[PDB]
């Protein structure tokens, strides 16, 4: 964990993510969704779960992006919720959830779910 | 075309 | 938003966390699982998007709490997606998934889902 | 269970299903979304698992609604999973996904996520 | 759709359905969970919206499955949404919602959520 | 104004 | 070794 | 007992 988490990762559409991964327990860093531009780019922040693993277990982490930067605010925001698996494929897979701010009428049609996986290659 | 895919 | 956020709210079944939204996206504060004991206590951090909004849209947001500190390391993280509602009865609305570090061959257990309601009162 | 199943449910919104549990696990009946209208009618099918508790456990089931009538077709279709939990306040507590037919470019919009709870009163 | 959906799928685990979707949008079959034991296997049923498709849509469909038989009573049901994609390369993509019958102390632990993928091959 | 809600 | 999966 | 409940 940690030292394996900092670094670049990619996922299967060409999103990029750079993240450190702090002493106690932090996650920081960006989030381009396309690898071109200077910004698509928008700010992470999250926490992971460092313990003694004697079994090969993943380590459990989660992080949030809010989509506003100074070219754009779509007024929504994304977390992900997964685990960190180490090793010459290391990953990171992971469940989504991305909220729309809606008016009371139709906030039945706020929340979208998936999934990512995240490889260093 | 929603900044987390585009 | 932001200083309608910043304070303390309080779910059904008797959790508390007190956060601070600061002036460009960030939220930062803590879990408190039980409101007794001073270290049902654990660090939270998010994000959540600010927009002019004119139809009474709430604000979407987002945070991650690790399932450690000095007392307890449960190997687990949770991420909270939702918006927030102001007036004179706001309250933030949330799905959230939990996850645990898994070995593989246990991962289709790892993640459970559920819903939360905080409130002032 | 299967008698305490039988019957007509109301959810907050004021949708109504009606359904009929079969001795074999089968749920038939059909889901109005409007309680007025002849339709907002739809077919709905699902299975319940029926066992023998000695300690006040609900029974776990599933049903699938599609989105398609004589009057409205709305290329889409829902799935309930959740548990009835029976006595004076019986309840079907369940979280929902929705999901629309896309192109394959908006497939990562399709499903979205909520919870429902039905009371017969 | 219809006749596209009809036969055998396998996803990536080995487990394997056989169905038969209908004239009037009824899916009924068996999920077998290992492909080679007479029972592993468990009744399903669920429902698919056929419409006229202009642009390569998805056709959105639901189904569910009690997971008891004569062999195995394991007090929980998973209803699987998603859409069912043709051509030479046919796949159905889901994700699901798996629910245990639990205490009232444990309804939060009660589901979990992951994704899967069949295909014809 | 989907089915489900409406 | 829920029948899901097993 | 999670620490997010108890």
């Amino acid at each position: 964990a940690e030292a394996g988490i900092t670094g670049t990762w990619y996922n299967q559409l060409g999103s990029t993510f750079i993240v450190t991964a702090g002493a106690d327990g932090a996650l920081t860093g960006t989030y381009e969704s396309a690898v071109g531009n200077a910004e698509s780019r928008y700010v992470l922040t999250g926490r992971y779960d460092s313990a003694p693993a004697t079994d090969g277990s993943g380590t459990a982490l989660g992080w949030t992006v809010a989509w506003k930067n100074n070219y754009r605010n779509a007024h929504s925001a994304t977390t992900w919720s997964g685990q960190y698996v180490g090793g010459a494929e290391a990953r990171i897979n992971t469940q989504w959830l991305l909220t729309s701010g809606t008016t009371e009428a139709n906030a039945w049609k706020s929340t979208l779910v998936g999934h990512d996986t995240f490889t260093k290659v | 075309c929603h900044p987390q895919f585009c």
